[PDB]
RNA sequence: UUUUUUUUUU
RNA sequence: AUGUCUUCAUUAAUCAAGAACGAAAGUCAGAGGUUCGAAGGCGAUUAGAUACCGCCCUAGUUCUGACCGUAAACGAUGCCAUCUCGCGAUUCGGAGGGUGCCCUGCCGAGGAGCAUCCGGAAACGAAAGUCUUUCGGUUCCGGGGGUAGUAUGGUUGCAAAG
RNA sequence: GCUGCGGUUAAAAAGCUCGUAGUUGGAUCUAGG
């Protein structure tokens, strides 16, 4: 958060959940980030040290909505038809 | 029996935002429904949303940005004078550096800042943050 | 699922849906013009009506209410009128 | 059948009380 | 009474586990084993040692005995393990009359899929 | 739930008032008899004249005879 | 999936599927899985199967060391498969009984730090799903029509019920990492130092 | 110090230098070195040793439980309860747990966004059982208007001004302090607008560290 | 403290339910909280079927079967032993145990 | 089948 | 309840005072009086046994016409509206097919159960959730334990009593 | 306890319904450019 005279006094600023936008708190144990790897259309080989990073909180993730969230986030990003 | 459409409505939203949904349907739409989710949008807590017709009271299709912590009616629509405005804000809202408290005044429907920008009283809706 | 489009929902579903609950009510009913084998007199008739229809001329009935659709009598088809 | 007896004790004084008031 | 504790019941399963090809079925040669194989403070349960050792070689020679590892045994399930046939059971030469109800309705033809072999029962 | 509409401050301020009655410290400062039972008549102190000397038994777990005196 | 004409369902792979019956799910539907299901048994659609295991794929090749990835059964039909999968892909296999406190517990000598969590069955394994929630490892694993999809990421519809179809899954899943990986090729097809690795190399055999 | 967990062998190995890394991606910590090691300014205080007694054959087998928080007062606060045979190890324990709770602490401002963070940023509420403890932002020169339980942990998180609300049995003293740190631990889980930019998601410390991990 | 989710009956949508007269005790008891047992039988015990049909008059008869449906009060019915108090969970298992 | 009691404080 | 492209058009929700109904016992009058059976009387048991057990029974239990208005009258959860989860069963009606039954992840309305967010002191609750992020409407009720539902006053009733 | 309490089990939902006063009452009329 931007404060003081323009600068930024905050600790950290947490990840957010790629579907849901809620806030990963410091002790979400529950909330994975899951990383696809880029390939090429192709060869088909990974492209080294390319990844797409998702986070998805605990709370999806225990409703059982990861599955949709990231099938979803994956087709928005290309990754799947 | 139904007498406050907007309770109903913010009670949805509410729901809706908790289990994380990305859209909201909201039944009997009304004006003041209406013009409680442009401030709202206006201010980002909410997406676009569309009011379907139906020959009747109509509904809403709101979008749902996962932004909102709470919105919420007050009931009775208590009368609020440009004087006591800052013991309400002070007593409703979580911080005084976000979080809005909707007034219905002669002007119109907005939010307590611009209230006090023109220097206005009114009858309190509800607020959100 | 969260991401459900309420907006346009899937024709299948909006037909397997209450008339009342759908997005913009609509009901179920239709107006049928019904050919009786005989006089061949094509008769306008609703599909869940409860009085019976009597064939102007013919004197023969048409349909039978019950607690539903109207049954047809025997021996006679419907076509849905527009 | 422990409340219900000390029900049935006061409707016994009453009655009495009754009876002597008149 | 006759139920041996866990201690002679480990002793014998580290013994059988690290000398194998010296337990035979016989108690006096077990015994006579474990004599120089470990140092057991007590004739007695050198003894209780030995005849457990011998009933649990009784079971191996019957089957694979759950605890113990033997060599020759894992080799033999690696090997039926590694058993891969001549050619495969999926191989398109033996997929011929694959049997398919009317799911085919459009489940292999909206994917883009004119299989051959299928046959709508 | 309690009323909430806009016109209801007379059920409000009447429900108010006789609840208060179930309460034992208004009622006790309420009631009318409080001068005529207190034995002091709301005064902190008074003046008497000594009758006789008791003693009474301490509750349980203690035992003592407290030195009392009838006013 | 992937964008691609190059990595779309080719007409043999999707052959061998309906070879193992690895479309046939069981007669209970989970809501959350409505989405691969074309129209008894309930037959699975084929496509989504695909693209779903393509998606695993890429999940599991971001792990840049083997190891971390943990592939837990306790399925009797998948420790055949279990097993070679861990030998091709370099990953840790757990067979059986998942010993309670695997990856809470820093003092146990079975103590494990996946990156990575590949399950056969959520309901069979379901103590490795819940171990997972309790340090934010992502959980992958094969779904029925009827299983539970709690605290699962990346659920790739099949038919692991079945007998020959669970060892079939299981041997694409190894086929497409390897594939994605340049250890093998789609064209060259699943060998490794001139060995063909066939489908019921993964099969269960019974004793 | 031998670390037993990729965590701790990162930490003692210096490529994590921060709890704030831990935080942002969540990862749990298992051994209290790690705090050690990332934050040198911790100071812990006993709050309440109290015996607990367990009925048995012959009596009542009697046990202490010591509840210890610990804190930098720079926005670090833990709170860690340890039930024990003896006091000096039931008091050892309480620490460890504590260290191992240590948590984050936003702090914000009332008024005018001058100068560091003082109070709270939103008012915060945190329950434990029936003890309910609702933090409001105060202006700066307030202090902390709060009981003597609430207001250690809060001096021990940071915060300077901060007016409370206490409902519920607070004479129990865990549960009054459990409350006060789950109010507190909220402060990093309330969504405000400053917080609603889209960041990037990077690399974890086992994405980026791992070739010594491996080796 | 509510010991059962049913409170021990059977009655859902109802008032007030008939009651039947225990078999041993002559209690009453609400029928839909009674404990029920429908027994079939031999009409002869098991020891002297034998017995009876080396003593028939005829070459093949069928022995008939005694149907009794008996009524138990709860106190009658565990002091019997016909049911059984169980542990907390067990208490919710509502499946018929083996015979 | 029958089977009632157990001073005060600690 | 369901069906309805029928009609009216706000006529509604909750309700001080007020009113109907209201188990069993009980009261009055007239009939019936099999069974069971308070009270009562005997036989047992017992230290005693005005009880449990057994036997004989009176009021009552039954019908008709009036009274009483109370029950653990309990789901110990007021009523109306609205939102939040999955599964497969069940009662009624409807829609669509196959041969009364089967199927439709069918539609409503009930009565439940086990997958249950949140809540709760907990037991536990799909409501007892959507509440310190308090605020849809409305009625009744509670304010440490007793004294005590007692005294007195009022009112209802033949009485018992409310 | 209006802000601001509680009523399954801790004190507390009237046995149930009808009903006057009181309280509370769906959507909808000039938005735009």
């Amino acid at each position: 958060m931007q404060n003081d005279a323009g600068q930024t006094v905050e600790l950290y600023v947490p990840r957010k959940c790629s579907s849901s936008n809620r806030i990963i708190g410091p002790k979400d144990h529950a909330s994975v980030q899951i990383d696809f790897v880029d390939v090429d259309p192709e060869t088909g080989r990974m492209i080294p040290g390319k990844s797409t990073r998702y986070a998805i909180c605990g709370a999806i993730r225990r409703m059982g909505e990861s599955d949709d969230a990231i099938l979803r986030l994956a087709q928005k990003d290309g990754l799947v038809p | 029996v139904r007498m406050n459409v907007l309770a109903d409505a913010l009670n949805a939203i509410n729901n809706a935002e908790k289990r994380g949904k990305r859209q909201v349907l909201i039944r009997p739409a009304s004006k003041v429904i209406v013009r409680f989710l442009t401030v709202m949008m206006k201010h980002g807590y909410i997406g676009e949303f569309e009011i379907v017709d139906d020959h009747r009271a109509g509904k809403i299709v709101v979008n749902l940005t996962g932004r909102l912590n709470k919105a919420s009616v007050i009931s009775p629509r208590l009368n609020i004078r440009l004087n006591d405005l800052e013991k309400y804000t002070n007593t409703l809202l979580p911080s005084r550096q976000f979080g809005y408290l909707i007034l219905t005044t002669s002007a119109g429907i907005m939010d307590h800042e611009e209230a006090r920008r023109k220097h206005l009283g009114g009858k309190i809706l509800g607020f959100f943050f | 699922p969260l991401a459900v489009d309420l907006l346009h929902p899937e024709p299948q579903r909006e037909i397997r849906c209450h008339k009342l609950k759908r997005l913009v009510q609509h009901p179920n009913s239709y107006f049928m013009d019904v050919k009786c084998s005989g006089c061949f007199k094509i008769s306008t008739v609703f599909s869940h009506a409860t009085t019976v229809v009597v064939c102007v001329g013919c004197n023969t009935v048409l349909c039978q209410p019950t607690r539903g659709k109207a049954k047809l009598t025997e021996g006679c088809s419907f076509r849905k009128k527009q | 059948m422990r409340e219900k007896w000390r029900k049935k004790r006061m409707r016994r004084l009453k009655r009495k009380r009754r009876a002597a008031k008149k | 009474s006759r139920v041996r504790t866990k201690t002679v019941k480990k002793a014998s399963r580290v013994l059988i586990e690290k000398y194998y090809t010296r337990m035979t079925n016989d108690f006096h040669n077990n015994k006579r084993v474990c004599d120089e194989v470990a140092i057991i403070g007590s004739k007695p349960l050198r003894n209780k040692i030995a005849g457990y050792i011998t009933h649990l070689m009784r079971r191996i020679e019957r089957g694979p005995v759950r605890g113990i590892s033997i060599k020759l045994q894992e080799e033999e399930r690696e090997r039926r393990d590694n058993y891969m046939p001549e050619i495969s059971t999926v191989d398109p030469s033996q997929l011929t009359s694959i049997k398919v109800d009317t799911d085919t309705s459009d489940m292999l033809k909206a994917a883009g899929f004119n299989l051959p072999n299928v046959t709508v029962e | 739930g309690k009323p909430k509409g806009l016109c209801t401050a007379r059920k409000l301020k009447t429900h108010r008032q006789e609840q208060r009655w179930n309460d034992k410290r208004y009622k006790k400062a309420h009631i009318g008899t409080r001068w005529k039972s207190n034995p002091f008549g709301g005064a902190s102190h008074a003046k008497g004249i000594v009758l006789e000397k008791i003693g009474v038994e301490a509750k349980q777990p203690n035992s003592a005879i407290r030195k009392c005196v009838r006013v | 999936s992937g964008g691609a004409a190059h990595s779309a369902l080719t007409e043999e792979d999707v052959m061998k599927l309906l070879a193992t019956q690895a479309h046939l799910g069981s007669t209970n539907l989970n809501f959350q899985m409505q989405q691969y299901v074309y129209k008894g048994p309930n037959i699975i659609n084929v496509k989504k199967t695909w693209e779903k295991l393509l998606l695993a794929a890429r999940a599991i090749a971001a792990v840049e060391n083997p190891a971390d990835v943990v592939v837990v059964s306790a399925r009797p039909y998948a420790q055949r498969a279990l097993l070679k999968f861990a030998a091709h892909t370099g990953a840790t296999a757990i067979f059986g009984r998942f010993s309670p406190g695997c990856l809470t517990n820093q003092i146990q000598k079975t103590f494990k730090e996946p990156r990575l969590l590949v399950i056969s069955d959520p309901r069979i394994d379901h103590q490795a799903v819940t171990e997972a929630s309790y340090v934010g490892v992502p959980v992958i694993s094969f779904v029925n029509t009827e299983s539970p999809l709690k605290l699962i990421d990346i659920g790739v519809p099949c038919n692991n019920k079945g007998e020959r179809s669970i060892g079939l899954m299981w041997w694409m899943l190894a086929r497409e990492i390897l594939i994605l990986r340049g250890k093998i090729s789609r064209q060259t097809g699943f060998v490794l130092e001139g060995k063909e690795i066939m489908p019921d190399l993964y099969f269960y055999r019974d004793p | 110090w031998t670390p037993v967990t990729k965590l701790g062998r990162l930490v003692k190995e210096k490529k994590i230098t921060t709890l704030e890394e831990i935080y942002l991606n969540s990862l749990p910590i298992k051994e209290f070195e790690i705090i050690d090691a990332l934050c040198s300014n911790l100071k812990d205080e006993v709050l309440k040793i109290s015996p607990v007694q367990k009925q048995t054959t012959a009596g009542q087998r009697t046990r202490f439980k010591a509840f210890v928080a610990i804190g930098d007062h720079a926005g670090h606060v833990g709170l860690g309860v340890k039930c024990s045979k003896e006091v000096a190890t039931a008091i050892r324990g309480a620490i460890v747990a504590a260290k191992l709770a240590v948590v984050p602490v936003r702090r914000g401002y009332w008024g005018n966004k001058i100068g560091l963070p003082h109070t709270v940023p939103c008012k915060v509420t945190g329950k434990c059982a029936s003890v309910m403890v609702r933090l409001i932002p105060a202006p700066r020169g307030t202090g902390i208007v709060s009981a003597p339980v609430p207001k250690k942990l809060l001096h021990m998180a940071g915060i300077e001004d901060c007016y409370t609300a206490a409902k519920g049995s607070t004479a129990t003293l865990g549960n009054f302090a459990k409350a006060t740190y789950a109010a507190l631990q909220r402060t990093y889980s309330y969504l405000t607008p400053d917080l609603w930019k889209e960041e990037a998601l990077e690399k974890s410390p086992y994405q980026r560290h791992h070739e010594y991990l491996a080796r | 403290t509510f010991k059962r989710r049913n409170h021990g009956r059977n009655k859902k949508n109802r008032g007030h339910v008939a009651f039947i007269r225990c078999t041993n005790c002559g209690r009453c008891c609400p029928k839909d909280k009674a404990i029920k047992k429908f027994v079939v039988r031999n009409i002869v015990e098991a020891a002297a079927v034998r017995d009876i049909g080396d003593a028939s008059a005829y070459t093949q008869y069928a022995l008939p079967k005694l149907y009794h449906k008996l009524h138990y009060c709860i106190a009658c019915a565990i002091h019997s032993k016909v049911v059984r108090n169980r542990s907390r969970e067990a208490r919710r298992d509502r499946n018929p145990p083996p015979r």
